[PDB]
């Protein structure tokens, strides 16, 4: 029935039709279908997706930096990815991404700073979710305490 | 070197938009060569006329809708960038257009000023439904050349942002449509001899045949670069 | 190199070591200011490193004994 | 609309209700980018109440998607109708039937790895057309709440703001209708009271130099996120009973 | 104020600093690679097709983690370790990962694959350049059968290179392959129709032999050229171009009335639910690789071209079949159940 | 390999065996090479197998075990029994935000090592 | 700080009254009026440290000047407000 | 960190006499932000004294702003 | 308008797109024979035939 | 986690007999490539016992794998990571080639991960890569018949079987390999026989 | 019209034969406008010598085998495609290769002939296997321009065409191959902006510079029936 109809409209039965490249002008090498696809515009518009963050606001307990676009977030660092660096060698990678880039308060401002000085030294911390996680076992009643070298 | 120059030899003017134009004798291979070279500028690079700026008394924004008026202003706007324009002098003017009473809002209306020509004066903008409606615009026409959306002319200059006036589309291009085929000329001697004949299909402004001059004289121009600095 | 180190990692073996090397050399040139053997060529400290390591100009053996000699002509002043 | 289709287009588009269909027909006495007057026809016309009907059209709203829903007006001026005819067309319809997108000329066949997996290449021609441009109606507030220190205050009266942003602002402190705005342009100035700023030295030196103590407020106006640009199309005040009204409101 | 002068300072600080380009899930370690930056107006990240693999990505809207590795340790390891092109092959097995596919593959294929005689049947040419100046003057088709001049750089005993040259047999467009294809390796890589399984041999046999950095370049050259000739070619799908077999109706009333028969069996007693479950998947399966085979047979040859004189039998240049055949995308399973028979689905139990 | 970590001991040596303790077979050798040369209880051994679960858990790091899963019940054990994590492991290193001691960080992390020997 | 090992061990009620800075006695959290710490109670600055950095609770001494002062009115120690997430 | 570093420069660029009263009235260089009668009494200078002094170190200032006011002009948004 | 891939047929087997471009093409095929009668004005018992 | 290269070579003898997978006639996966870029050990030479071959402390290269092939050596002990030595980690030389560098292993690499995630992957790749892209199942049961691809004669390893009425060999063992010897006599072809078989010879 | 002419900026000249050369700055789509163009031009109309009928003595056909000759008389005709000739004033030469014993028979073996220069003597013919064996031809060199195949000669050309007379094909075409490559060239402010590489690789007889001036120069010779 389609064919019968494009014979009414003197298309090719086919449906594929002689095409010229825009470019060089030569014609393709074989017919090509073309036709009438409708098509739609998701709600998906990368103008809503496309997201970048530096340095900002962070968490309360954690101290990381917030999630999200809305709350100007950095991107999860997650296991499947520290995994990724652990395969690798990147050790130094790894430790700015737990380090100066997520919780160490001190390490992020005096990265900065050498940052902007152009030192591209790390000097690493401790991570305040260490410290945290401290507390949060010394409040069920377990001492658990830091030996010293 | 036996150069064999073509020389342009009929001009079909089918219609005012569409004209057809046999070129002989092209040397083979030349017919692919300046038919697609021709084509491109002819698309991308044709100076025009077209509607840049609209200012509608009594309306702030291109979102609301006039009384007394079918069309939301959004698509009185598309109509204008189909309205039809030659300046002859100047690169920019600002054509008048007051209409009043039931009717078919026409390009007619717009108060002819003594340089411009409307192409198309029976172009449709507006349908007017009551009879006590009026529509009162300022219509801003600017020369350039190939597309220039209100998007990325809302991000460039903006030296004065006047509360009132509205960007909208404007194809300064006048060629709609351009195809070339390559025909046998079956020359005095030379059967490699060949023909190329250009259909172009363009909205009122530019000539069919001033056109092909100006594509021509723009490939010209960029050749003498070549020529010229070794 | 630009590219690829492929071949600086020849000239020492150990990527992790070649990454450490370079680093302590980069460090030089962007702390100390110490200047670079190979013309700059705009190119970072990352990179003019590597080029120093893949030609075989630096190398922890040789960083050590010029970190010996420079610190021995201060101890000279010193005292 | 659709060029290849089912059928059950026009179904979904009546029954969605976003369309607005003649429930008594007759002819049409007043067509209007707003509204549309039908006068009914005697033998559905009861002849007790006027026999007009009115359907007011929804212009340019915003979505809960903050997409765009406007109806237009189908039918011409003097168009005779009858029960179930589509009046007025809802946002994704053509007339009387369902339309989501666009149909376009498309060829089957490789780009220069532009096709690569799934990936599009369109003609500059789709943009120019406008052809799945699309309208995003977005909606954002400023709220004037009452703190411990005091009730802030909506004035364009804003410490440490050029004249270029309040020149958008009228009196009241609110953007005009029809301004356009972009990302960190103030919508709604508002100020909040700051309680006996202890300053570090620096501040009280800065505070010296120019002189702008700029009073015991702070700066919480409501601006353009950045980024989005648009024209404001509407505002709306909401004040409480007791407050004296803003001139703006 | 993003003045413009800003523009210049940045495109200076991208310079050689790579940055680290993530997709979830982050399943191997080659979801994480290292890249060199490309400053681009327009607000989408744009990846290069041959770790696409690596990562799963294909560009349906999925999204990518970007992170800048800030210390010059962390820049140097992400260009020493982490870098796309030295992270070449798969951690899991020996095999590279960085691999073309799709429009890359069949633009190879295109061009690789012989025609019977076509433009210019059984030329000689003086090197792949005056192949090259043939296919592009319009006097060849890439599938002409021809004899060129190739001269091919074979490893010594030592690290010097030998140069040979010899008349070879193939077609013109597999001699302007060996215009990519980097010295030291055999004539022979390209002379046959290459497919991606044929394209994977190759990269691995020039890492191995040439080492990392031809490799890389090669990788490039072969994805530009597939890609290049892929869009000459017009590839394209059209239904006719899926075609049914004449015989299946009869395969399939063979098979009807046969299940039938122990189904009117079943009753009778020498059958339960098991075996006569097992009996008619056996003959619906036989049934079916009977319609696929009549199918590919069908459609892989049955070309019918003159050659020179009288008829030949040749492969089918069928769009779909170009695109089985090469691997470029679907495989004999799905093009069953496009042109052949869909066949026995299985219950979401598993049972079938 | 990482699921045959750990063995049963029979008998004693110079240190705490006695019947069937489970200890990891590294530790065992370590004794068994150091006795061989000096003497002392001969120690029979039995490797065990561990599937990845209980393996993970057998870890002498409770840092690692408590990362992993059963958190409360890893945490009472390590606190009654007053154990001792020197964090080895890349887990452990990750968690207090240190240098992981492989690839880049072997380098440095042997050297921390022979510190331990001197200042 | 920079450590060797990590030991757990069951808390001593003596151990447990170590790491306290003081008891607290009372559930009240702030004050409704001037939400600032109520006396012995969740939030109070007497046991776990200044709201503000470097400012005891009622007021009498400010900045970077006053270190470790703890006021005698209130009774608050003149320290970071951080304090109150190690306390 | 940056303002706090420049104006320990910035102490040493004008006069000694005015920088004096600033880093001591301000508590910068000091400890006790010394109010008026304070900066007064240390210099023993007079009340007319502090506003000639304050008003000769915003004039230093200026000369900073024109030099290098590039950052404060972008103050005014 | 828009070139698409078509190695993201066969594998997806979603054909329906292919025989929807087919008659897509026929359906404007019919629109340019009425778009080009209505240009030539031409006779309203012979754009009824058609 | 912990896996680590720690050492260069324990100085190790010990490996782990890897044979050719051989099972369905077609060689499933060769000894060639099982063995390719591992360290050989016991002085693996040729048949011919009167030269060494390979050495006790070498790297297996695509070359030294070719030669393998020419001399058709079935069985090599290949030093491999369970039998190492080494305490709190493995040996370079135990493990053999980073696969994904194509040289040997780097000291300090992190395997155990790598050996993880490589398990790993694939399983999550082929959970949702199957199944969205296929709908019916395309399964295959006709295993009735042994036929025999090459010329041959047959092997019977582990197998107790009853003759029967028929004059035929019905087997009644649980564990049986039938398998198809050339003439040098190497194994080429395997084949599962099962139990209630009958063979033809 | 805010016209934006390219002007030519790199010359990387790898070799006589090969040269690459970057241009700009392009307007968008004149990338390929002007590659294309050139590249046609380039290919099937830049003029040069080229060898097109060979006569050997004791050869009737191609096909056949000469005794003494290692190379089918069908391979020495490959290579004298190969052979780079320049005329200066004529238009048609009759080259004459007479050469004897044992050796590669080389360019530098045919007459010279005072208006005739091959580029390259040293080009390899015939390998001479027996000492006793001698070649003699008469080789014709005609000027045309593009790609003429025997092929397309015989079908077009019918008058004249006597057995013995060997026709082979005549690149005239100097150029050997030609591509261009459009890059962006990040312009101030136009991103948009692009430039144009063009790989030319001729044969020695005319230079990559030169030719490339004389396809334009054809180019605008085509443009002067188009008045302005
Ligand atoms: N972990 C996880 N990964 C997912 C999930 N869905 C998609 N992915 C990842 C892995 C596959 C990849 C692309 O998904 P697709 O469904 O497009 O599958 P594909 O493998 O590209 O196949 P196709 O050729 O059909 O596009 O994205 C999900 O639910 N979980
Ligand atoms: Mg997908
Ligand atoms: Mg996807
Ligand atoms: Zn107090």
């Amino acid at each position: 029935e389609i064919k019968e109809l494009l014979k009414l409209g003197d298309l090719p039965t086919s449906g594929q039709i002689r095409l010229y490249d825009g470019r060089t002008g030569e014609q393709f090498e074989r017919p090509v279908t073309v036709g009438y696809m409708y098509m739609l515009k998701l709600n998906h518009l990368v103008d809503d997706k496309m997201h970048a963050r530096s340095t900002g606001s962070y968490s309360l307990v954690t101290q990381q930096p917030l999630g999200g676009k809305a709350q100007f977030g950095g991107q999860r660092f997650g296991e499947m990815e520290v995994w990724a660096l652990e395969a690798y060698g990147a050790a130094y990678t790894l430790q700015e991404m737990l380090t100066v880039k997520s919780d160490d308060v001190n390490g992020r401002t005096k990265m900065y700073k050498n940052i902007v000085d152009g030192n591209h030294q790390m000097e690493p911390g401790m991570p305040e979710s260490f410290n945290v996680l401290l507390k949060e076992i010394r409040s069920l009643g377990i001492n658990i305490e830091l030996e010293d070298e | 070197t036996e150069f064999l120059k073509p020389r342009l030899v009929d001009i079909e003017q089918v219609s005012s938009t569409h004209a057809k134009v046999t070129l002989e004798p092209l040397e083979r291979g030349f017919g692919h060569t300046l038919g697609n070279a021709l084509r491109r500028i002819l698309l991308s690079s044709m100076p025009g006329c077209a509607v840049t700026e609209v200012e509608i008394d009594g309306v702030l924004h291109e979102y609301s809708t006039k009384e007394g008026v079918q069309e939301d202003i959004l698509e009185i706007l598309l109509n204008l960038k189909g309205l039809a324009v030659r300046v002859q002098g100047k690169d920019e003017v600002i054509l008048t257009l007051n209409k009043s009473g039931i009717g078919p809002v026409t390009a007619a209306d717009i108060t002819h000023d003594g340089d411009v020509e409307i192409v198309k004066p029976q172009h449709v903008i507006c349908h007017l439904t009551d009879e006590n409606a009026s529509i009162s615009m300022r219509i801003k026409v600017q020369r350039g050349r190939g597309y220039v959306p209100a998007s990325t002319r809302i991000h460039s200059e903006e030296d004065e942002r006047p509360i009132g006036r509205l960007l909208v589309d404007a194809c300064y291009s006048p060629v709609e449509r351009i195809a070339y085929n390559v025909e046998a000329a079956r020359v005095e001697q030379r059967t490699d001899l060949d023909k190329l004949v250009i259909e172009m299909e363009t909205n009122g402004t530019i000539d069919p045949e001033e056109a092909i001059r100006r594509a021509a004289t723009i490939l010209a121009e960029q050749l003498e670069a070549f020529v010229d600095l070794r | 190199a630009r590219v690829t180190v492929q071949d600086a990692v020849e000239k020492i073996g150990n990527r992790f070591d070649l990454v450490l090397v370079a680093a302590r050399r980069a460090r030089q040139m962007q702390v100390g200011g110490k200047d670079p053997l190979v013309p700059e060529e705009n190119d970072k400290t990352t990179v003019i490193a590597l080029r120093e390591i893949e030609e075989g100009l630096i190398n922890n053996q040789i960083l050590d004994v010029r970190e010996r000699q420079e610190q021995q002509e201060q101890e000279a002043a010193e005292l | 609309k659709p060029l290849v289709g089912t059928g059950m287009e026009r179904a979904v588009a009546v029954d969605s209700g976003v369309t607005a269909v003649a429930k008594r027909g007759g002819v049409v006495q007043y067509v209007d980018a707003s509204r549309i007057v039908i006068k009914v026809n005697e033998d559905e016309m009861y002849p007790g109440e006027a026999g007009i009907d009115i359907y007011n059209l929804t212009k340019y709203t915003r979505s809960n998607q903050n997409t765009c829903i406007n109806q237009m007006p189908c039918v011409s001026l003097g168009e005779p109708v009858e029960r179930g005819d589509v009046l007025a067309d809802g946002p994704s319809t053509d007339l009387g039937e369902l339309a989501l997108g666009q149909n376009m000329r498309v060829a089957f066949m490789p780009w220069n790895g532009y096709n690569f997996e799934d990936s599009i290449l369109v003609s500059e021609r789709v943009v120019q057309e406008d052809r799945f441009t699309t309208i995003h109606i977005q909606e954002l507030a400023c709220v004037s709440r009452d703190t411990k220190l005091g009730p802030e205050e909506i004035t364009a009266d804003i410490p440490n703001v050029g004249e270029a942003a309040l020149s958008k602002l009228d009196e009241s402190g609110i953007v005009y209708i029809g301004a356009e705005v972009t990302g960190g342009d103030i919508l709604v100035g508002k100020v909040t009271p700051k309680g006996e700023t202890q300053l570090t030295p620096e501040e009280k030196l800065l505070r010296a130099i120019f002189g702008e103590k700029a009073s015991d407020v702070k700066d919480s106006s409501l601006r353009v996120p950045n980024g989005v640009s648009g024209t404001v199309i509407d505002v709306q005040v909401f004040t409480r009973d007791g407050v004296e009204k803003d001139k703006r409101a | 104020r993003e003045e413009a002068v800003v523009w210049d300072i940045l495109d200076e600080v991208i310079r050689e600093h790579p940055v680290l380009l993530n997709r979830a899930p982050t399943l191997h370690r080659l979801g994480i690679q290292a890249f060199e930056p490309v400053l681009i107006e327009g607000k989408a990240i744009q990846l290069h097709p041959l770790v696409c693999a690596a990562y799963n990505a294909d560009f349906d809207g999925d999204q990518m983690a970007v992170h800048v590795p800030l210390t010059l340790e962390a820049q140097l390891e992400a260009r020493a370790l982490m870098m796309s092109t030295n992270n070449i092959l798969s951690p899991a097995n020996g095999e590279p990962i960085i691999v073309p596919s799709q429009d890359v593959v069949l633009g190879l294929y295109y061009m690789t694959r012989d025609c019977v005689n076509a433009k210019g049947e059984g030329m000689v040419l003086t090197g792949p350049k005056e192949a090259e100046r043939l296919y592009r003057s319009g006097l060849a088709s890439l599938h002409a059968r021809v004899k060129v001049r190739i001269t091919e750089y074979e490893k010594d005993a030592n690290g010097e290179l030998v140069a040979k040259t010899s008349l070879k047999d193939t077609t013109v467009g597999r001699a302007i392959l060996w215009m990519i294809v980097p010295k030291g390796l055999p004539y022979s890589i390209v002379n046959q129709a290459l497919g991606k399984k044929a394209i994977s041999k190759m990269l691995n046999t020039c890492y191995r032999i040439l080492g990392l950095k031809p490799t890389v370049i090669f990788a490039d050259q072969i994805m530009y050229t597939g890609f290049a000739y892929a869009a000459r070619s017009g590839a394209s799908v059209g239904i006719d171009d899926m075609v049914i077999p004449e015989k299946k109706h009869e395969i399939i009333s063979e098979a009807e009335a046969e299940v039938a028969e122990i189904q009117e069996q079943f009753q009778s007693g020498l059958v339960t639910a098991g075996e006569r479950y097992n009996k008619v998947i056996d003959i619906w399966a036989a049934a079916n690789d009977r319609v696929s085979k009549a199918m590919m047979d069908n459609l892989q040859t049955e070309t019918v071209i003159n050659r020179d004189g009288q008829e030949e039998k040749q492969v089918s240049f069928n769009s779909i079949y170009m695109m089985a055949d090469s691997g470029a995308r679907g495989s004999a399973a799905q093009i069953r159940q496009l042109a052949g028979m869909r066949g026995l689905m299985a219950k979401p139990d598993g049972s079938i | 390999r990482q699921m045959l970590r750990k063995a049963t001991i029979v008998n004693a040596g110079s240190s705490d065996f006695l019947e069937g303790e489970q200890v990891e077979y590294s530790r065992v050798k370590i004794a068994n090479r150091e006795l061989e040369a000096n003497g002392k209880v001969g120690a029979t051994y039995s490797r065990d197998l561990l599937g990845i679960t209980k393996a993970s858990l057998a870890t002498e790091s409770f840092i690692s075990a408590a990362s992993f899963q059963e958190t409360t019940r890893v945490l009472t054990e390590a606190a009654v029994a007053g154990k001792r994590d020197e964090l080895r492991g890349l887990k452990e290193n990750v968690i207090v935000g240190r240098l992981i001691p492989a690839g880049t960080g072997y380098a440095y992390h042997q050297d921390r090592m022979r510190r331990r020997a001197a200042g | 700080e920079e450590f060797d090992a990590i030991k757990i061990a069951l808390a001593s009620p003596d151990m447990i009254r170590s790491w306290s800075f003081g008891e607290v006695k009372k559930p009240e959290t702030i004050n409704y009026r001037t939400f600032k710490p109520e006396r012995d109670g969740l939030f109070c600055a007497r046991i776990f440290g200044p709201v503000k950095d470097y400012e005891c609770l009622c007021g009498k001494y400010k900045r970077l000047k006053h270190r470790g002062v703890i006021c005698e009115k209130c009774g608050v120690e003149v320290t970071q407000t951080k304090v109150r997430r190690e306390r | 960190d940056d303002m706090k570093q420049s104006i320990v420069k910035w102490l040493f660029e004008l006069n000694a006499k005015q920088r004096e009263v600033l880093a001591r009235r301000f508590g910068l260089l000091g400890y006790e932000a010394a109010t008026l009668e304070d900066v007064g009494r240390e210099i023993g200078l007079t009340r007319e004294r502090v506003r000639q002094i304050q008003v000769e170190g915003l004039r230093r200032l200026r000369e900073i702003l024109q030099t290098q006011g590039l950052n404060i002009e972008a103050l005014f948004l | 308008d828009i070139v698409l891939n078509p190695l993201g047929v066969p594998s997806r087997m979603n054909i329906g797109q292919i025989l929807e471009t087919h008659l897509g093409m026929a359906a404007k095929g019919i629109g340019d024979k009425i778009n080009a009668m209505l240009k030539q004005q031409q006779e309203v018992a012979k754009l009824r035939e058609f | 986690q912990d896996l680590v290269v720690t050492e260069d070579d324990c100085g190790t003898h010990e490996g782990i007999m890897m044979t050719p997978v051989i099972e369905g006639g077609d060689v499933k996966e060769p000894l060639r490539d099982r063995v390719l870029g591992r360290v050989t050990a016991e002085d693996v030479l040729k048949p011919g016992t009167a030269d060494i071959l390979v050495p006790r402390n070498t790297l297996l290269h695509e070359q030294w794998c070719d030669l393998l092939e020419e001399n058709s050596v079935d069985a090599v002990k290949v030093r491999s990571v369970v039998s190492c030595d080494t305490d709190f980690g493995v040996c370079a030389h135990c493990y053999g080639r980073d696969l994904a560098r194509g040289h040997i292993i780097n000291k300090g690499e992190a395997i155990g991960v790598i050996a993880a995630q490589s398990i790993g992957e694939p399983g999550t790749q082929l959970t949702m890569r199957t199944f969205h892209i296929g709908g019916a199942a395309s399964r295959a049961a006709a295993e009735s018949s042994i036929q025999v691809k090459n010329k041959g004669s047959i092997k019977l390893s582990n197998v107790k079987s009853v003759v029967n009425s028929s004059g035929k060999l019905v087997i009644t063992s649980r564990n049986t390999e039938l398998k198809l010897i050339d003439e040098f006599g190497r194994t080429k072809e395997s084949y599962k026989v099962p139990y209630g078989a009958v063979l033809a010879k």
